[PDB]
């Protein structure tokens, strides 16, 4: 309200890709976390839930980076079988 | 048959090293063959902390003296147990070293297990393979852990059958139920070759000997 206007969320389209330039303010968004949110506070999430869920996503997140990190870890190992037959 | 026994059976075990085989290996030669390198520490296992000798920037190594005792005594066991004819059973998953050490097995006239071990082989083994089989007298594990870096089923199987296992123990290895743990690299290329190499040179030996002392006895 107190802030100009046309500086935040705001980006050029270039060469009339309007797809494009939409794509990139969504994933602009989504990063800095404004999609969730937006849909997180559609309703009221009491604390309880939120402390839940915010708990959920810290540990899924700790596991995912952690398997991920084993995969890209013993991707090397996908090669071809050296000692085929024996 | 009380004299040829005695004479035979027993006359080897009134000497410390009667079939001489401290002279096949010597602590430099085990070092050239890099037996002295294991696994990271964190793959350290707890039992094999007495055999390391440090951790040269977090890689073991291993303490070669300790080695070449360990050594002296499994390449000992294995010569009488060859020496009185016992069956000697290689094994080894690795598959890097499956046709070395089935070639070192089909050479020292001695058996070889290196595939995939199925369940009972020793446990289940009269079902299996007939009621009259007759089971390894001495197992020999070229490397002990399995390819999921478990130890091998064997080495279990082995203790319960109550046959003599001498196995080369990694830094990462379960030497507990190892009756002659020999604490070595089991990965190196160069310290396989060479275990191979002392355990055919101390079963020929053996066998050899028992030929030559069965013959001084049976032409006297
Ligand atoms: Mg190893």
């Amino acid at each position: 309200a107190k802030h100009l206007k046309f500086i935040a969320r705001t980006v050029m389209v270039q060469e009339g890709n309007v797809e494009s330039a939409y794509r990139t303010l969504n994933r602009i968004l989504t990063m800095d976390g404004l999609i969730e949110d937006i849909k997180h506070r559609r309703y009221y999430e009491k604390p309880c839930r939120r402390r839940q869920r915010e708990s959920y996503e810290r540990c899924r997140r700790i596991y995912n980076m952690e398997m991920a990190r084993k995969i890209n870890f013993l991707m090397r190992k996908n090669r071809a079988d050296p000692w085929q037959g024996c | 048959s009380t004299d040829f026994n005695d004479k035979i059976l027993n006359e080897p075990l009134k000497h410390s090293d009667f079939f001489n085989v401290k002279e096949l290996f010597s602590v430099r030669s085990l070092f050239d063959a890099r037996v002295h390198l294991g696994h990271k520490a964190g793959c350290r296992h707890r039992f094999m902390e007495p055999y390391i000798f440090g951790s040269r920037l977090d890689h073991d190594i291993i303490d070669l003296e300790q080695t070449a005792t360990h050594l002296q005594l499994a390449l000992n066991f294995t010569a009488h147990m060859a020496y009185r004819k016992g069956i000697i059973l290689f094994i080894s998953r690795n598959r890097q070293f499956s046709y070395l050490i089935e070639n070192m097995a089909r050479d020292c006239g001695e058996y070889a297990h290196t595939r995939y071990f199925r369940g009972g082989m020793l446990t289940n083994a009269r079902l299996l393979f007939g009621p009259t089989v007759r089971l390894p007298d001495l197992i020999i594990f070229l490397h002990t852990l399995n390819n999921i870096f478990e130890p091998h089923v064997a080495v279990r199987d082995a203790a319960k059958m109550n046959i003599p296992t001498v196995g080369i123990v990694d830094t990462n290895c379960n030497p507990c139920l190892i009756t002659y743990p020999v604490p070595g690299n089991d990965d190196s290329p160069l310290a396989v070759h060479l275990y191979c190499r002392l355990f055919q040179t101390a079963i020929t030996r053996a066998k050899e000997k028992r030929q030559q002392v069965e013959a001084l006895y049976r032409l006297q």
